[PDB]
């Protein structure tokens, strides 16, 4: 469960990254596809999976849109992300191992661009946030 | 495992760029703070009451250096990592009973510490080579059933 | 999140075991210690970990004592197991993989006695219950 | 891995009690029901949209049986499980990218199905040997790094 401290720190980071948010998502995705090629299968119906392609760029915006919704719904992630849960956990049957993969790639990208934001304590809140997003997204599995 | 030239040279390059004591200490601190159940494995390593306590713990700085030098050992034995780690595997599994998911947690903390230091140079292809290396390392540290 | 169906399957099972709960707790803890010796470290302060001995017996009770409490508070496990979460996740720093192991051994002990109750859909409900118990116990880690 | 005489005898007699079609079908159906994301790996298997659909699907029955016969290859070759499973590892990891956590989920379903059939005969000691066997199989099915 996210504390008030964790929510402040998440919202803060989210304000820092707005200008780059679209780009953060696009590259994080390129990291996931290259570094964890077990995930490629979920997106092979696109036209191109390369780090800078039109489909990766477009989907990276969409991921960051969903995380923005998460930030909006931070007080109740389970209720707030339910349509995305139905999509990921029921319709697409995304293996839950994959959610932590994406989260990690997002943190890696955020760290490469925002090194000073990543104190242990801040990273703890970010991790709790991404863990809670994944639990929210897992609601509709079963 | 079979290394391409890029993988082999990326790995050597990354470590050549790391301060083992600085990166080691940050990495282990990061893991005990972000994933606090990992503290239990380090019960006789001084005060771990809180973030700032882990951060100023001389023993956690010392052991982070040890981990990094342990990793450097694999970098020096890239085509014999399993055998190189056979004794470490037995310690971490048979004596210490470290749940294997903790190896991945520590690995992830290291990557993020490395990411924050190298910045844009720590690319997807570079993280790819680094993850492959950590995967091999983690696999060699886990229990050997074969 | 547990459906009304899940809560109902779980309460019915607990209703069915009631008689033998202490015993089930005993044998299931004895399974964990033998089948997953990585868990012995938590209980080495006793001077008999061997199953069938009083420490396993007495502790098997309190585990099942802990689950019936959990069953009683099934509508909000987070709140209902706060004190136990403080003890497990905070004080003892129980590695979370371990909650999964004990849960498994409890199901296995039950399976051997209540085979008819282990239909796929009932097993799923049990497994959602134990997962939610583990998550509630995990609350006070961070 | 050093098998005790008890472990060898136990694994052999567990498997001599199992009807590979019945147990294999039930195990796989159980896995697709208790952990429904595993379905995505068998996307070309028919109606998996409901528990009653999975239960009555003959593709699942067929493949469930195949799983048990693959296990049998390890039962008949208890000292050479890694090599016996080399091509299976390539299939599950390199070709089909099955997240390794699922091997353990399936193993756990098989355990619970065996426990239910065998009853009191499935003691802690018996479950000890069974899990050791499954641990070795699962390690062998995972990606080989060494
Ligand atoms: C941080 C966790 C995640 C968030 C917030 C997220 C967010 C979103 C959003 C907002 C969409 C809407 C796009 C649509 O309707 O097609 C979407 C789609 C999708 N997601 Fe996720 N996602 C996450 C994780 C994952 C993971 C780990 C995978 C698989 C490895 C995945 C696979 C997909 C796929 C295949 C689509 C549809 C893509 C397409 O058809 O172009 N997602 N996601
Ligand atoms: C890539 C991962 C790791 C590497 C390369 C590594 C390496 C090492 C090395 C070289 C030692 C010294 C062993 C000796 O004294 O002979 C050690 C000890 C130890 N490690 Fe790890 N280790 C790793 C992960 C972990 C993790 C994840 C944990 C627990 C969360 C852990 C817990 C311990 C403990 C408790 C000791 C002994 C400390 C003592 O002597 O008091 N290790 N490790
Ligand atoms: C569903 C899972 C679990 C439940 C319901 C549960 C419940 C309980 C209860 C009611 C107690 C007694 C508290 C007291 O003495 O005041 C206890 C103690 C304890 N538990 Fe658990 N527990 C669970 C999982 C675990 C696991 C997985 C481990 C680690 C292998 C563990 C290790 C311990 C230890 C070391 C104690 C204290 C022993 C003692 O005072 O004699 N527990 N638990
Ligand atoms: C105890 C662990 C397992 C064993 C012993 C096992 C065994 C087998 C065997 C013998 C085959 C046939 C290979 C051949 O054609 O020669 C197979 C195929 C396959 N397995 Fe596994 N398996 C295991 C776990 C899993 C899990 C957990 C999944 C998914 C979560 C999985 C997914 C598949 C798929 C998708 C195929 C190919 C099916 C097709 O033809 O479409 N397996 N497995």
């Amino acid at each position: 469960s996210l504390s008030s401290k964790d929510k402040d720190a998440v919202k803060a980071l989210w304000g820092k990254i707005a200008d780059k948010a679209e780009e953060i998502g696009a590259d994080a995705l390129g990291r996931m596809l290259a570094v964890y090629p077990q995930t490629k299968t979920y997106f092979s119906h696109w036209k191109d999976l390369s780090p800078g392609s039109a489909p990766v760029n477009k989907h990276g915006k969409t991921i960051m849109g969903g995380l923005v919704d998460a930030v909006a719904s931070i007080d109740d992630l389970n209720a707030g992300l339910l349509a995305l849960s139905e999509l990921h956990a029921f319709t697409l049957r995304v293996d839950p191992a994959n959610f932590k993969i994406l989260s990690h790639c997002i943190l890696v990208q955020l760290a490469v661009k925002f090194p000073k934001d990543f104190t242990p304590e801040v990273h703890l809140s970010y991790d709790k946030f991404f863990s809670a997003v994944a639990r929210a997204l897992a609601e509709k599995y079963r | 495992v079979v290394w391409t030239d890029f993988e082999r040279a990326t790995i050597a390059d990354i470590f050549s760029k790391l301060d083992y004591e600085a990166v080691g200490g940050a990495t282990l601190a990061r893991c005990l703070i972000v994933y606090p159940w990992t503290q239990r494995y380090f019960g006789n390593f001084g005060n771990l009451y809180n973030a700032a306590a882990i951060m100023g713990n001389p023993m956690i700085a010392k052991h982070g250096t040890t981990i990094l030098h342990g990793l450097d050992r694999a970098v020096k034995n890239m085509d014999n990592i399993k055998a190189t780690y056979a004794e470490l595997s037995v310690l971490h599994s048979e004596k210490l009973h470290v749940d294997p998911d903790n190896f991945k947690l520590l690995s992830d903390c290291l990557t993020i510490v490395v990411a924050a230091q190298l910045g844009k140079a720590f690319s997807g292809e570079v993280q790819a080579a680094f993850q492959k290396f950590l995967s091999v390392v983690v696999s060699a540290l886990g229990k050997q059933y074969h």
